[PDB]
DNA sequence: GTGATATCTGCTTTGGGTGGGTGGGTGGGTTGAGGCAATA
DNA sequence: AAGCAGATATCAC
């Protein structure tokens, strides 16, 4: 058989890179990642186009120019190099991407003379399609002589063998495709589109089909941006072409025998081995593992500082002025309480929610500002919804298929993360109602034509508001000033004023901060902790579950008591779930395992403070 | 040894003659000696079970199969269809020696698994799963009509039998008597909403139902299902894609609705028995009261009508002209943060059938029934809403005050006729809608006035009212003693159920009171067959007398025969095939204690004493 | 196709340095219009936007009310053509070119408007949907999408030019601002 | 006498409603009237 | 009527 000298010279080289390349450490870098290539979803190897470049220049230059012809001969060299550890099957497949491609390209620099070489391209998903399995070699029997044909590859259509390996038999048209002994590779269908930062002024959008395979398919979704590294390709009209096994179904080149009298046309698709975002189960010990030894040290340095509480309010909101009882609320909120079940399976609530009433340019933006901006899973919106969606579900009709179909609001989006609220006065009915469950559930249920749902919004909510005259009025309370009904009220752990005192200290210390934030953006924030810092500490932190004490027990039901005997606004239950909460949340905040009767005094505080300001002027 | 393989796949060991033999045995040897915890003969009672309702399936759980033979464990994942067959041809011998009668009723016997430990997802699926036997769940979302399918086919002389496979036409016209059937259904599933990321198109499957598997579910239904990853030539896919892509299909070998649900065949001896010494105890009452929702402090009034919601009164229909309905409705309402909605959840969690819904999330035809538009096949059809999905179920109503009028005045034929009747687009039926509706509601204001009645506390008008049988106020009033009480439950029961871990009577598991309900409204009717009717007679002329001179609430016919049902409930919660002088009185005590509740304050005292006799 | 050099730049310099550059290009910023001398100043100090201090909106948001019959959309047009990458726009909901983003990601003029200018002519014709995406690309510079199960952010930093008519045929003396054009005051305040 | 290679024969096509709505609208067909949810 | 799949007789070497 004729043999490609070009394919195999690049098998052997790159045979040798995998087995010599050394990293900094002086380890074979690629032998410790295809170590996990023994797992069985695990299929693909990520190789560094950057390492090869320094291996092997000439390597490098000849994949580049050749990827689409040699691909498989790289994978049969990653099979060849894991070929030696015991628990891999003869049968696996195996596949190589490749990660770090210096030079980019548009996606209209994507023409016929980049078919078959090696690309990088930037887009965003606009559509995913389901995966499927793909025939990439057919095992067939022939019917004639019961001899078994293997390996025989595929070409865009479903093709079977030629002639019969056996040199006595002449079959060309009857052969049984076996699946068992056949080999599949997972294929997904993806659509991305120009970024909006290089789509070309004043054009339509040009639309880009990919394939992605193996290890690839559902790893990029709609909306994202995403890097592709892979090759372009032709795909023919398979809807022409006619075969002993497959017919034709129902200008372009013609005369080959498969056409018939038909015409053969092509369209471009790129088929990426590589996806990666443009822009870039657990528990303690996890988390810990997770982190570099710097990073740990750091935490528990954090976790260690007498000051911790303080410290953390601000560096989180170093350009607001004031306001620290804002500031730990809002602390207190990032950190949670913990949620718990029943023996029957009902929930018990372990989030928190805080809202924030203010007069005109107050700074409550801002906070939702810091927050969002700080947090990893956290969805900033406005009560006053664009979409029909709003804060919940809405149900929407797709006109061609007639179906409705649920299209989720805000607090779906942030299921399991922080939904900020602004304007949550200017919500609307339906909103309205769906907040009761939405809040104190955690879920909202939907029975409409062609629809019935329990929907997840597992989730704490940060709310601003606007009093109901537009400036807020002392001698009235905080609730005569707000339009929030007492049901809503009571879903809320803590409430906060801010208000604009027409005094010239305050306005000569905003106007000093402001100034000096504009005049040196850099030198302005002095923080005692980074917030990669603060993410990291976190995120430790959310894993510990403090359990309450007998002390803190007592106290508990002791505040509760004296709450009550206090007091449509009412203490209810409700109150003392809260303050639960925000003790749990308190014991939390030092990486603690029990709730000490020292969170609780804190939390009550804290609570004491926030319901005297809703009852009393 | 049958585990070690000379060079060949799982498929060509067991294809083979020497290990299917072992196999057969290994088979047919764990069928007739595997025991249980206590040493009782598993598939002996399995099998007198199916054979007595004249059924073609034998379920075997994974598990067992695995702890006695680990070898047949371990090959059934791999090679299914084989291992499945040879385990069909053991059963049918199995079953054949113990009724050798039965090859009258059926010739061929299905095993069928349970508990498949390799559960994945449908987003999950990939090309390793082929030809494996995989566990997935999810949603019904489509569903065909059962169909008949080719299974051992002739033709016209007459040709000799050819077998059928999923996959291609069969090569030799066809002589329909001479022919062999089997039923045959498509499903299609789809990911459950709860478990899609918001905003994400879901994910589904196919999958193909045969024989006696046919009708295990339907649209809508939450369920698991263990069979077969199977992939197929499909030209316009290939077509479609440009690319060598394969259709794929799951072949079907067990389906079970898992929402923690256990039917009444699942019920085994020692179940009965336990439920049945259960029902001896003098205090069971009390205990089922206890075993509603056990984390609230007490609302004991509440749990003893959820009770008697959840086990419902029995249907008659005297003479084929006189219809009247069985089941119990309830009407909660009260101050906020009482754990109304914590009653409603724990009423969806406990059922067997409960479809939960929330004030402005429910349409009127979302509830009852809506008219879905086609584009291609017949332009209008007619389709299944809340109610008559939980026919013979539960349906919860949370911020019932807070729907639109037109939405709440749609379920006033369900409420009391018990079915839905459409008249639109040229579909003009009525549909079955039996469900017990229980629902939630604050009162004007947000709290609940003293001062009132019942009446001019709600919006709610007298039609709706009128259809719930039972009325429970919910009263948040601040008392020392009991605001401490309630706090040392509440900080306890965030004690106990942290994720590292009034009656005076000790309440029944959950897993317990589920069997308890499904075989009390199941296998107990109840039957009325003598009652003092001038006590009851007489108390209803009170009743309406009172009710008249204060306006509270409106008394009807509809109050004598809620009162029959709560006995009717009551007496099936004792396992009682009549009704007794105690279940009469006790329906008695819960109408008049709800009734002198929705009097003002002023007024509650001299009720009480006008109805003491009955009372005490 | 049938429709800087260091001389150039000399030239800019020359003009830059002379006292009355402010007042120059004004003037040059729309001579057919007639005596709205502080506008013109505005929307020039527009044009040129504030420092992008990357940490703040740098953009300039200009808002002109008044009776018809002015000369506003001559002055929206003329600022329309100055700019390179701006987009002419109307907030009635049946016009061709809409504000917002709407298979083929379509985003609206806002979101092309991105390091630009965006004049929308019928400001007071705005529907509630409409005024929300306004105020969400104004107060956040952001489009957020969630539809056909796309979900996505779109960076939105654009200056609005709007202009506004009364409600009535006339504009009011004795009615404030607020009140002769119904748009909510939190819009009004950005 | 075997390997092309030229001749001959039978199948089914078309989009179509006597080929179904118990095939399916991800296999593809204007115009109007009729239910929904969100809308005002 | 137009064209591909299959069957088969026929020249040539
Ligand atoms: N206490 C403060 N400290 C620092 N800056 C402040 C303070 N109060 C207001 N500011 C400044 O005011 C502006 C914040 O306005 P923002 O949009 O957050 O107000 P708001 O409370 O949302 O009001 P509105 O919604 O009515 O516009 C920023 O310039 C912020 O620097
Ligand atoms: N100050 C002005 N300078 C120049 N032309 C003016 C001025 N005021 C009015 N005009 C004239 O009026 C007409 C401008 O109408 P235009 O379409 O610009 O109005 P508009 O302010 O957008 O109002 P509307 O849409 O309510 O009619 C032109 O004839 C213009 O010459
Ligand atoms: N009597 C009680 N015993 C235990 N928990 C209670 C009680 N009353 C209220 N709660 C708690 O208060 C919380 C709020 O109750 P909720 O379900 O919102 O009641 P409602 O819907 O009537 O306002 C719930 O999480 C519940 O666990
Ligand atoms: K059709
Ligand atoms: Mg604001
Ligand atoms: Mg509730
Ligand atoms: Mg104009
Ligand atoms: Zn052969």
């Amino acid at each position: 058989e004729v043999r490609d000298e070009v394919a195999e010279k690049c098998q052997k080289l790159f045979l040798d890179f995998l087995e010599e390349f050394q990293s900094s450490d002086g380890e074979i870098k690629y032998l410790q990642l295809a170590e996990e290539l023994i797992r069985p979803e695990r299929n693909t190897l990520v190789v560094s186009f950057v390492d090869l470049e320094q291996f092997n220049q000439q390597l490098s230059t000849t994949i580049q120019e050749e990827f689409y012809r040699v691909y498989p001969y790289l994978c049969r060299a990653l099979k060849t190099f894991v070929k030696d550890r015991k628990e891999i099957p003869l049968a696996k497949d195996f596949y190589v991407a490749f990660q770090d491609l210096p030079t980019r390209h548009k996606i209209r620099e994507l023409t016929s003379s980049r078919i078959g070489l090696l690309t990088r391209i930037s887009g965003q998903v606009v559509r995913t399609h389901p995966v499927h399995p793909e025939l990439v070699s057919g095992t067939f029997l022939c019917l004639d002589c019961q001899t078994v044909i293997r390996d025989v590859e595929q070409q865009f259509k479903y093709t079977q063998p030629n002639i019969c390996r056996n040199p006595v038999c002449a079959n060309r048209r009857r052969f049984l495709l076996d699946t068992n002994k056949s080999r599949f590779v997972d294929f997904q269908k993806v659509r991305i589109q120009e970024t909006q930062a290089e789509l070309p002024r004043g054009s339509i959008p040009r639309s880009l089909e990919v394939i992605l395979r193996a290890e690839a398919v559902e790893s990029a979704q709609a909306g994202d941006k995403c890097d592709f590294t892979g090759t372009l390709i032709v795909v023919p009209d398979v809807s022409k072409l006619s075969t002993p096994g497959a017919r034709a179904e129902t200008e372009g080149i013609r005369g080959l025998r498969a056409l018939g009298v038909r015409d053969l046309s092509y369209r471009l698709v790129f088929l990426a081995c590589c996806v990666a975002p443009t822009n870039p189960e657990q528990t303690a010990e996890s988390i810990k593992n997770q982190m570099t030894v710097k990073e740990w040290e750091k935490v528990f340095e954090m976790s260690q500082d007498k000051n911790l509480y303080h410290n953390l309010c601000t560096s989180l909101f170093p350009t607001i002025h004031g306001n620290d009882e804002v500031k730990r609320g809002v602390l207190l909120m990032l950190f949670g309480g913990v949620p718990k079940t029943t023996g029957e399976g009902t929930s018990l609530r372990g989030d928190i929610n805080v809202c924030i009433v203010g007069d005109p340019s107050t700074a409550k933006s801002q906070f939702l500002k810091h927050v969002e901006e700080f947090s990893p899973r956290a969805v900033y919106t406005s009560g006053k919804a664009s979409s029909a969606a709003g804060l919940t579900a809405a149900v929407v009709r797709d006109e061609e298929s007639h179906e409705f179909v649920i299209e989720a609001g805000a607090l779906m989006l942030a299921d399991n993360g922080v939904c900020c609220i602004d304007e949550f006065d200017k919500m609307d009915v339906r909103d309205q109602v769906a907040i009761h469950e939405a809040m104190e559930q955690q879920t909202i249920s939907i029975t409409k034509a062609g629809v019935k749902a329990t929907l997840n919004a597992r989730t704490s909510i940060l709310a601003a508001a606007n009093p109901i005259s537009g400036h807020y009025d002392r001698s009235k309370s905080l609730k005569q000033n707000i339009n929030l009904s007492a049901p809503i009220m009571s879903r809320f752990d803590l409430f906060f004023i801010l208000v604009d005192e027409c005094n010239e200290v305050t306005d000569y210390a905003i106007a000093r901060r402001i100034v000096d934030l504009h005049s040196r953006i850099e030198e302005s924030i002095d923080r005692v902790y980074s917030l990669d810092d603060i993410r990291r500490y976190l995120l430790f932190a959310r894993q510990f579950k403090p359990k309450i004490s007998k002390e803190s027990e007592d106290f508990i039901v002791e505040q509760y008591k004296h709450l009550r005997q206090r007091d449509s606004w009412r203490i209810t239950v409700r109150q003392l779930e809260s303050m639960i909460r925000l003790s749990e949340a308190m014991a939390r905040m030092h990486c603690c395992d029990e709730v000490q009767p020292k969170h609780v005094k804190e939390a009550f505080r804290l609570l004491n403070k926030s319901i005297i300001r809703v009852e009393t002027p | 040894n049958l585990e070690d393989l000379k060079g060949h796949s799982v498929r060509e060991w067991v294809s083979m003659a020497g290990p299917r033999l072992e196999i057969h045995h290994r088979f047919k040897n764990f069928l007739r000696t595997h025991v249980d915890s206590h040493g009782h003969n598993v598939f002996k009672e399995r099998i007198s079970d199916m054979c007595k309702e004249n059924r073609e399936s034998l379920v075997v759980n994974y598990e067992d199969l695995a702890a006695r033979e680990h070898v047949l464990a371990y090959f059934l994942p791999e090679a299914p269809a084989e291992l499945l067959q040879i385990f069909d041809e053991a059963a049918l011998e199995v079953v054949l020696a113990m009724y050798p009668k039965y090859d009258r009723i059926t010739n061929h016997i299905h095993v069928r698994i349970s508990h498949l430990p390799l559960v994945e997802e449908l987003r999950s699926l990939r090309q390793l799963h082929l030809n494996q036997l995989i566990r997935t769940s999810g949603v019904v979302t489509s569903c065909t009509g059962v169909l008949p399918q080719l299974s051992m086919v002739k033709y016209n002389f007459v040709l000799g039998p050819f077998c059928q496979s999923q996959n291609q036409e069969v090569k030799p016209e066809v002589n329909m008597e001479e022919t062999i059937y089997q039923n045959y259904q498509r499903i299609r599933i789809q990911e459950s909403p709860g478990k899609v990321a918001a905003g994400r198109l879901p994910r589904s499957k196919d999958a193909i139902l045969l024989a006696d598997l046919v009708d295990s579910c339907k649209p809508g239904d939450e369920i698991e299902l263990t069979g077969i990853y199977h992939n197929n030539y499909d030209g316009s896919l290939n077509t479609a894609n440009g690319f060598p892509v394969f259709a794929t299909v799951i072949l079907a070998n067990h389906v079970a609705k898992k929402d923690n649900k256990v039917a009444v065949g699942e019920l085994t001896d020692e179940d009965v028995k336990m439920i049945t010494s259960l029902s001896k105890d003098q205090q069971i009452g009390e205990k089922i009261f206890a075993s509603i929702a056990p984390s609230i402090y007490g609302h004991e009034d509440i749990k003893r009508g959820l009770a008697l919601a959840l086990f419902g009164g029995e249907p008659k229909n005297p003479g084929g002209k006189h219809k009247v309905r069985g089941d119990i409705n309830v009407l909660l309402c009260g101050d906020p943060g009482t754990a109304k909605s914590q009653f409603l959840k724990y009423i969806e969690k406990v059922s067997s059938r409960a479809i939960f819904t929330t004030g402005q999330g429910a349409s009127a035809v979302g509830l009852t029934a809506y008219v879905q538009r086609h584009p291609v096949s017949r332009e209008w059809t007619l389709e299944a809403g809340a109610l008559v999905l939980a026919d013979r179920g539960v349906c919860l109503i949370d911020e019932f005050d807070k729907m639109n009028d037109q939405d709440r005045t749609s379920i006033h034929e369900a409420m009391e006729q018990q079915s839905i009747s459409i008249s639109k687009a040229g579909i003009v039926t009525s549909l079955q809608a039996r469900c017990t509706v229980i629902a939630a509601a604050n009162p004007i204001g947000g709290r609940y006035d003293p001062s009132l009645t019942f009446s001019e506390n709600v919006d709610l008008t007298e039609p709706i009212i009128s259809r719930f049988d039972i009325l429970c106020v919910v009263r948040d009033t601040v008392d020392p003693v009991q605001d401490e009480m309630l706090a040392r439950f509440v900080v306890g029961s965030h004690v106990r159920h942290h994720p590292s871990n009034t009656y005076g009577v000790e309440p029944l598991p959950q897993e317990v009171l589920k069997k308890y309900i499904i075989y009390a409204k199941e296998r107990v009717h109840p039957k009325l067959n003598q009652m003092d009717q001038d006590k009851v007679a007489k108390m209803y002329s009170d009743l309406r007398k009172e009710s008249m001179a204060t306006g509270s609430i409106p008394i009807t016919v509809r109050h004598i025969e809620s009162m029959i049902r709560m006995a009717e409930a009551h007496a099936r919660i004792h396992l009682r095939d009549y009704v007794i002088e105690d279940d009469v009185n006790m329906a008695i005590r819960v109408m008049l204690e709800s009734f002198i509740d929705t009097q003002k304050f002023s007024v509650m005292r001299s009720m009480r004493k006008t109805f003491a006799r009955y009372l005490s | 196709k049938t429709d800087f050099s260091e001389k150039r730049v000399e030239l800019l310099k020359e003009l830059s340095r002379k006292p009355d550059i402010y007042e120059r290009l004004a003037s040059a910023l729309a001579p057919s219009i007639y005596e709205h001398e502080d506008i013109k100043k505005g929307i020039l100090l527009q044009l040129f936007g504030g420092t992008r201090k990357d940490f703040f909106r740098a953009e300039i948001n200009i808002l002109l009310c008044g009776d018809p019959g002015t000369s506003k959309s001559q002055l929206l047009q003329y600022v329309y053509n100055l700019v390179p990458r701006g987009q002419y726009t109307s907030g009635k909901g049946s016009s061709a070119v809409g504000l917002t983003a709407y298979l083929v990601l379509q985003t609206g003029a806002l979101v092309l408007s991105d390091n630009g200018i965006c004049c929308i002519d019928e400001f007071d014709k705005m529907n509630e949907s409409t005024r929300s995406v306004l105020h969400e690309v104004m107060e956040q510079q952001t489009l957020s999408i969630a539809k056909a199960g796309i979900i996505c952010q779109l960076n939105a930093r654009t200056s609005v030019l709007a202009a506004a008519n009364p409600i009535e045929s006339q504009w009011n003396p004795k009615k404030t601002t607020i009140e002769n054009i119904q748009l909510p005051h939190t819009l009004l305040s950005r």
